Parts: C-alpha cells; structure tokens; sequence
C-alpha cells in the first residue's frame, strides 16, 4: 500500500509526516514467506502464519525524535472460521450505508463454541435448525455488534455478555444433547403452546411475587461506542408515566459497548425499560410429569382458577426435576415480557 | 395509660393496628377478633387474622424489612394481583391495648413487594424509606440530548395546556386507537404517558412506546385500561434542542450540550 | 406409549437406564431388580441398586451436576480406583417403563469425579459439556517459543513416521528402560508421550519428563504400565525455531516469534 | 484432549527461566497426575502428626 | 508411658491440664474432679469442671481458635471483667493420664477474647501466634514527623533517667492531679504513659491524652488506678525534629524527613 502523507505534521516546517510503504500479511493457511522481511531482518525467519502482521518502512516523523502513537481501524470476521465458513450468506450485517460491517452475534457464538482456536467443539454437537433460525431472525432485524478481545477472561463471561446484548439463552438440550439457542421474542402462537392446569399437570403453585410499581427507575442512560470513530456516546430513555408518579428523580447507567449504532442501542434500551418498569409477576410452580419435555426459555400457559390467576403466558427459568424417588418436578417461571422492538 | 399498661404486669392486652393509605383512600385492619375504633376510624377484622414477624432496625435497608401475613382475599393486597398500582401504598402501624383510646406509632413505610404463597394466605414485604438510598446519585452526563424528563422540576415546562382529554375509540391487546389524535403529526405523543382516574383522587399512569396516526402503542400492553373511561394523554419531548424550542420554546432551560465540545482537550497531541 | 404412560395415572412404572461408553466399549446398568433389554442391549442389575439425586438445569455448570450412587464394586467406576482413565467416559441416561420398548434420552455428559465414601457404596459426580467453558480462552502469547504442542492442528506435523514400537527391557518405580531408544541422541524423546492399548480401541497416554540414554523418566510414576505389553512412544518438540526446522522441517508453520521485537515501541523515549 | 486448553500462571519471583521451568514441571505433574484425596478417621495413634 | 497409655486399649484415663502464665504469676487448673500434682505444680479443681471444644490446625488463624468453657468465677478470667490486662496471658496446655507423672504439651497460645454468656459459665477464646500475621507490614512513611514511638528500638532513647515516681494528690473520674508535675512546662508529659505495679512483677500501662499544669488527662478514664499506689510516669515525644533534639538530643537517630523534599519530582512539567 502506498501511503502518501509526507507533510501530515507540517513537513519540515512542522513535525514531519507519514510517508512510506506498508505491506500486510494476514496469515492465510497457504501464506508464504515475504522475501523483503526475511532479507531485512535475517536469521531464521518463519512465515508468520496464522496471525495478521504488517511491515512498514519509510518516514515516521521529523524535527523531533519522538514518534507519535497510532490508531488503526480494522474489520474482520471472514478470515476467521479457519477454512469453512458457516452460513456465510448472513454472516455480516450492513449499517449506515455500508460504513459499518457489523457481524451477526449468532455467528460469534457459533465460532466461539465450534472454533478450533477457541474451544474446538465438534460441529455435529450443535442443533443446526435453531442456530440458523436465530441467525435469520437477527439478520432480518439488522441487529449486529462489534467486539474486541483483550480481557483474557473465561468463555462464560463473554458468552453472557453476548446473550445479554441479544437476549437469548444457550442451553444443552436434555433430549438430543446438542446446544440449542432460543430467542426471547413474541414470535409464538397462543394455541400451539402447551397449557398446564391443576387437573392438566400442575400440582401446586406457591410463590406469587406480586411486585411493586412505585419503585423502579424513571430515567435510563445507555452508553454505547460508535465504531466509525470509537468515541463514547450515550442515549437517554425516559419513562414519562413512571416519572410523573415518582416523587424524586431516579437514574441508572447501563453500558452496551457492543452496540455500534445509537438506534440499535435505543431499541434495546426500550426493551430493558419495558422489562424493568412493567412489573413482572414471578411464579414458582410445581408440576407432574406432564412438564417433562420443557426446556429453558420455552414459554407455556398456566391456569389455576382457585388462585384467581387467568390463562397467563410465562417463560421457563430454573428447572429442578426428580424422575426417580420423590417424583417432584418443580419449575421456576417468569411472566413473558421480553421483546425487541424494530423501531 | 399506654405506657403504664406496657409497664403493667397484669393488664397486657396487646393489639396491633395497620393503616394502608393511598392519597384520599385508606384501608384499616386489626389483628384482633373484633373491630376497633380509634381516632374515629374503625379497623376491620380479617377472618383468619393478620400478623407480622417483627420490627428490625439495624441500619441495613436490605435486612430491615417488615413482613405482613394475611389471607389471599385481603382487599388492599388484591390490587397487586394483576398489576402493581402506580402510586406507592404508604403503611402506618399503631400499637394500642384493648379498652384504651391511646395508641403509639411503631412503623412507617410503604409496600415493597407482595406475593401469594398459598391460596389461604398472602405475604407482604414492606420497605422503609432508607432503602431508597442504594441507587446511584450521579444524575449528570455531558451528552447532546436534554437529559431531562419533560415536565420535571428542571425542564420547568407546564404540560397542563398540552393535556388532551378523550374517549378511546377502540382498545386492543397492545394498541389503543382514537381519531382525535389522528389530527396530530406522527410522533407528536411519543414519549408521553396516559393517566386516568382509578378511584378517588388517584390515577394510574402508562407510558407510550410510539404514536403513529390514529393508533397509540402502550408499553407493557393495554390491560387494565377501561374501554369507555375518560383518559388524559400528555405529549413527549424527544430531548433535541430543535425539538425543545420549536415545540415547547423552552430553549433557555435546555439542559443539554449540543455543540460545546465532543472530545477537544487542552492537553492533547496535535490541535490540527 | 412412553409419553402416554407418563400421562397415565395408573401405568406409571418408571425405570432409569444408564449407558457408560468409552469408544468401542460400553457398560450398561439399570436401576430395577431385573435385567432390561433395549435396542438389543441388555442392562445388568447391580446388587444393591443404582440411583441418582435428580437433574438440574439452571444454566450454572458448577451447580448443575448429576450424582450417581452405586456399590463400591461397580465395574465402570472401579477403573478410577487406581488412576483416572486417559479418555473421558461419556454417559447417556435413558428413561423407559417396564413392558414398553420405547425410551427417552434424559441426560448426556461425562464422568467428572468419582469417590468411595463407604465400602458398600460409591458416589459419582457427572458433569455436562457446559462446565468446559469456565477456563480462559486467550490462548495467545507473543513469546519466542513455538507456543504450540507438537502434533496439534496448528503445528500440522505428522507424528506417524516418528512412531516407535518397542517392548520395554526393564520397568522400575519411576524409570522405564529400553535399549532401542539408547541409539538416539539425549533428549530426543523429551516432551513426548507414551501410548499403549488398554482394552479394545482405547489407549492410555503418559507424558515423559526427560529422556537420557536408555532410560526414560515417566511423569507421575510408571504404575499401570504393563511390563511386557507393546508400547508406542512419540518424540517431543522443544519449541525453538532451530529445533522445529532442523528436526521436523516445519519452520513455515512455526507459530513462534523469534526476533521480530522484544520491547521496541513506537512511542518510547529515546530510540538510541 | 479433543480441544486445546491453556492456563496462565505468574511466578514474578523467579529470576531465571530454567528455575521457572523446574517449578512449572512440578505444577504440571501435580495438576495432571490425578491425585487421590482421602478423608480418614484415626484414633490416638495419629496424635503426633 | 504416656504414649504407651495412649496406645493402650484399656488404660485410657485422659486428663487435660491448663497453665495460664503472666510473667512471675501462674494459674493452674485441671479438668478432673481432684487436684493433680505435676512438675511440683498442683492444679486446682474448679467446681463445675473446665472443658474445651478441640484443637484445629488448618493453617487459617481466623478459623483455628481454641475455646475454653469454665464457670464465671474463674480467677484468671475474672481479671478481664472490668478491663483487659495490659500484658497478654500466655496459655500452655498439657495432656497426662492419671497415675502417670509424664505429660505432653498440646497447645500453646495467649488469651484472645473472654466473655460471660451465663452467670454459671464463661467462654474464653484463645488465639495462636499465627493470627498476629494479618496486620500490615509497611511500617514506613516519608513524612515530616519522626514516625517512631519514643523509646522504641529505633529511637534508641533511654527513658529511665526521665522516670518520675510520685504519689497522686487526687484522683477523679477522668483526671489524676499531682503537684509534682505542676513544676514542668505544659505538655511536657503529653504522649507519655503511666505504669504501676498490679501484682508481682507485672505492671499496667495507661497512655496520657494531655498534660496541663498539675492535672493529667488519662485516655479511657482513670478506673482501676489505685488512689494511694505508687505510680511511674514517663514523658512523651511530639516527634518534631526541634522537639526531638532540644529535649532529648536524639537528632542523629531522628527517623523523620523534615526538609528533604515534599513533592519535587525529576519528571515533572516545569521546574520553575
Ligand atoms: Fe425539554
Ligand atoms: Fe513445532
Ligand atoms: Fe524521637
């Protein structure tokens, strides 16, 4: 690459500039050894395979011997996946007239789970249908994210961050044994969902958790990073209805650094506000074998006339079943209030 | 005589009274088997009894909760069954001895949480004002937007002229439609809230996700909205300076920082 | 009929089946008092019974363990008594009702830990694949050495030509001696591992601390090594570029950074 | 191992690479040899331990 | 025979002995119903018995405490009732069998805490020397003052010439007054401590808040001070270099840094 900026810092009359030749070696599988680099450095020069490397040669500064720090923007995602990309038709999401080449979070999770350089799990252990459906839905919603790895933390932390960003659950299916992903969206039919009743497979419901409304916030601050410049930016989400009732102002700060656009951050912030101020009802029900096939994140209906609870849609939470011995299948569920608006 | 009775070794007749108040509406309950009249207020007797677990004052809001046990048919707690009331139910606890007209205030607070573990009982967790000190207190950011909820004490904008009173045309699961709002530009009501009278001088408030034409989107669903009741709807402020001044002409009170500086330091590297 | 039997109020005959598999060898056990034939597989009956504690799926790998209780003489668990097998024992749990030929898969995982609290019992802790996500994922360092285990998918080095098959001359507590390796230069086998067939198509692997002359040092002792069994020994790579290319001629795939830079920044203080 | 696994341990007190490798071999042997842990109950004969 | 008796299956006659020592004064107690003579020391029998909870050596000082249970009238524990003695009461525990003159040392430590849960019992928590390693070890600051307690091994100042022996004139709740000290300049004794003989060769020490004229202010009150007992009073060092040299002429050992530098770096912004 011919970089031409000899007078960037005012040239001789200033502090110099950037003039030279830049050579980039991305580290392909078949990448060869660059003759110039080995000749200049000498010695035993390997091919530097598997890692992106660059070789700059030219003017860096003038007048003063103190070179300045640099900042380089770099997109990625396709050179990953070793040699076999998975569902490449929906790998990337285009935003801002193509300026931002965001990646689908589902692809990130799939690479982390099956990536040979990260975990190296067999591709056969993943339920293809669920992941493909999730990727299709995310691409349709145009919900992309950008991330960088420098924390050197456990896979669990990064995966939890991704799930919280997208609002999805990843669990190992008890029946088939593969990893399944479920999105928390209002994309269900009321009829097809199973119903549970005192006479239809419900034993006892103990916890009610009426909750409260006078508490909870009225204003929410969302902080995000714009990938065009990498500068911190924030948006404000307000709850006028709750704000009017509140005697004094309350505010909380949530960071979604993975969000590359303000509109997407607002979309997720509206979901968070609705969840946190709608007053969810939490129930701890006891069920018989009829609730054997349920999995985390699966919504279903519950009815109990004696308790005065009409047909309600709830989403499964913690599961603790006892097939042998006590025969007690106890589930913890929450009211269904998860949805990601597109506007 | 209340203190004298407490010090008395043979006249101990404890009776605990609860007073749940929400503005102009008060609910009175007693733990005894018969109604008690105090300060011209009669306290109902709940079949099955009402009892607590004790009062703790250790300085830790998370640990100093007050728990109330009562049947599942309790009137005051029944409101929380479907949706939490917008306003907080203040609770005041009195202590008195049967046959004496004097009572002493013991606990003051508001409802924190309510649940129905059994069909024959209900547990109410009451929190004190000290628990409201756990949330942050920054409440300040140097961003472009207003950073102020329309109508707050900082915006100083009077919403009474903008109040609109209307009867909804049709109510659906998530959308409430009215033709009167159809005459306003799209997004005029976005960010506003709808308030209507539930009982007495207390109103329930609901925020608006979006406004488009004659259809209004209500956050969390439209459940609990009367189909023929009178509704008051207020507009919403986007927070942009142009939005603030063109619509409300409140630019002098604009709390946002549109174009003062985005990054410019005075200790950077190269000004140009 | 499995689902129908589960929904049935009078035909409930629960029976839990366990299948421990390690490659080509499978162990089948049942919790009933008689053997059960399923999918042409007969499950043995353990005198004393085999039972678990329940299945938990809460999303926390540390908390969602599966516990198995069985006598101390259980064949599959007996292997762990002296040394843990090199390979992980996959476990699959089925559920079926007596008299029905249909079963449903409930739990899938591998052995996590085994202990023998009493002579008459043994407790096995089974872990799911979700627990393998707690370890870090950095797996990258800018150091001089290769930073790659010889033979991994990154080195792309075929060790089959370097395989050496031999019968050990003498076996001691910590040292296994053979004259065939005496013909190689000192340290040729350092970093390699020894694999030999235990049963069927499964081999047990042991790393080598050091190689010197005709004597090989085995990490953790030589216990469990057959004195006359056939042993396969592979070499080991030190990781240095000179070592990588002179011995294996795999320099193009060398993942190390020998002399690119040790500290040199472009924002330091004085270049000279 | 089906997939690669790695951990990072800092021994900043070690001044030489050979010494660091000596202790790292000990740590590897300890952590991959599969120690057996026992919780025994003894009478007074184990008093002087 | 102690070890032989421990190994014996029929001669087990355990008896635990406690020895509380404070300098020249020793307190001997035994858990049996009769006094035991050992090494020319007779151990009293406490009506009601003395017993412990066990010895734990897990390497954690916070968890490896030793607990002693004894009546509330125990002589050694009675001292802590009003004020903790200045010196620590070392405790040594022996083990012996009735009829044998040989004993084995089991636990060594000092009193950590004492409390009286019931009028008929008292619980003593004994701590080992390992718990003294939890406090920091910095003990170094680059400040102007001396940063050394007068008389410590670092100041190397002999306080014996400055010792003053006097009989107090009047003792009050918080102030002890004497005319002899009235002849010294105000603040001469500030920072010093008062020591007097309690019993045998053990003295109790009290620090001085302030000295003014003939009146001395005692930190924590004057309780426990004999009204006619002989008292030894030492002066106190403010820590300033002028104070250190003018009064004590110990400037060469002055550990403070008066005027070497307060902030001046060699990597700042502008020297002028
Ligand atoms: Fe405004
Ligand atoms: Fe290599
Ligand atoms: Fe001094």
């Amino acid at each position: 690459v011919r970089i031409n900026a000899p007078e960037l810092f005012g040239g001789d009359k200033g502090e110099g500039g950037l003039d030279g030749t830049l050579d980039v070696l991305f580290g392909e599988e078949d990448q060869g050894v660059l003759p110039r680099l080995a000749a200049m450095l000498g010695g035993l020069v390997p091919a530097f395979r598997g890692v992106t490397t660059c070789f700059y040669s030219g003017l860096v500064t003038s007048v003063n011997p103190y070179p300045k720090k640099w900042e380089i923007l770099r997109r990625g995602g396709n050179r990953l996946w070793d040699g076999n990309p998975w569902y490449p038709e929906k790998q990337f999401v285009w935003l801002a007239d193509g300026q931002i080449k965001a990646m689908n979070p589902a692809h990130i999770l799939y690479l982390v789970y099956t990536g040979r350089d990260f975990r190296g799990l067999a591709r056969t252990r993943m339920d293809e249908a669920s992941w493909r459906a999730a990727a299709d839905t995310l691409y349709a919603e145009g919900f992309g994210l950008c991330f960088e790895w420098t924390r050197s933390d456990s896979f669990k932390n990064f995966c939890e961050t991704v799930k919280s960003h997208i609002g999805a659950e990843v669990y190992p299916n008890r029946q088939t044994g593969q990893i399944s992903i479920r999105l928390l969206r209002d994309d269900y039919n009321v009829a097809d969902l199973p119903l549970f009743d005192e006479d239809s497979g419900l034993l006892e419901i103990t916890q009610e958790k009426t909750g409260s409304t006078s508490l909870a916030p009225s204003q929410l601050i969302v902080k995000y990073i714009d990938q065009i410049d990498g500068a911190q930016r924030q948006i404000i989400v307000n709850n006028n209805a709750v704000a009017a009732s509140q005697g004094r102002r309350s505010s909380e700060e949530i960071e979604f650094l993975g969000v590359p656009t303000g509109e997407l951050a607002g979309r997720v912030g509206e979901r968070e506000m609705r969840l946190k101020t709608t007053g969810l009802k939490r129930y701890k029900g006891v069920f018989d074998r009829r609730a054997r096939s349920l999995n985390p994140g699966q919504p279903f209906l519950i009815r109990s006339t004696p308790r005065g609870i009409p047909e309600t849609v709830v989403r499964v939470g913690r599961i603790e079943d006892n097939f042998l011995g006590d025969g007690k299948i106890t589930l913890t569920v929450v009211q269904d209030q998860f949805n990601l608006p597109a506007t | 005589s209340f203190n004298s009775r407490e010090s008395s070794l043979a006249d101990g007749q404890p009776v605990r009274l609860y007073q749940f108040s929400r503005g102009a509406i008060r609910w009175s309950y007693n733990s005894s088997d018969r109604d008690i009249t105090y300060q011209n207020q009669i306290f109902r007797t709940v079949p099955g009894g009402i009892t607590d677990n004790g009062i703790i004052c250790s300085g830790d809001p998370q640990s100093d909760q007050f728990v109330i046990t009562a049947p599942a048919d309790l009137d005051v707690a029944l409101l929380y069954k479907t949706r939490s009331p917008s306003d907080a139910i203040d609770l005041v606890v009195y202590d008195m001895h049967y046959g004496d007209a004097e009572a002493a205030v013991s606990w003051v607070g508001q409802i924190g949480d309510v649940d129905w573990p059994t069909v024959d009982s209900c547990r109410i967790t009451c929190v004190s004002e000290d628990e409201l000190m756990d949330q942050p207190g920054l409440t300040d950011t140097y961003c472009r937007t207003c950073t102020a909820i329309v109508g707050d004490h900082r915006c100083k904008v009077n919403l009474v002229p903008y109040r609109v009173t209307l009867t909804p045309q049709s109510v659906s699961a998530w959308v409430i439609s009215s033709g009167v709002v159809a005459g306003y530009a799209d997004g005029w009501f976005t960010g506003g809230y709808v308030e209507w009278q539930v009982d007495g001088d207390n109103y329930d408030r609901r925020f608006i996700e979006q406004h488009a034409g004659a259809d209004l989107h209500i956050l969390g669903g439209t459940e609990g909205i009367p189909a023929g009741g009178q509704l008051r709807v207020y507009p919403g402020c986007d927070g942009l300076a142009q939005t603030c001044d063109d619509k409300f002409s409140n630019l002098p009170n604009f709390r946002g920082f549109n174009a003062m500086q985005g990054k410019s330091p005075f200790d950077g590297d190269q000004v140009w």
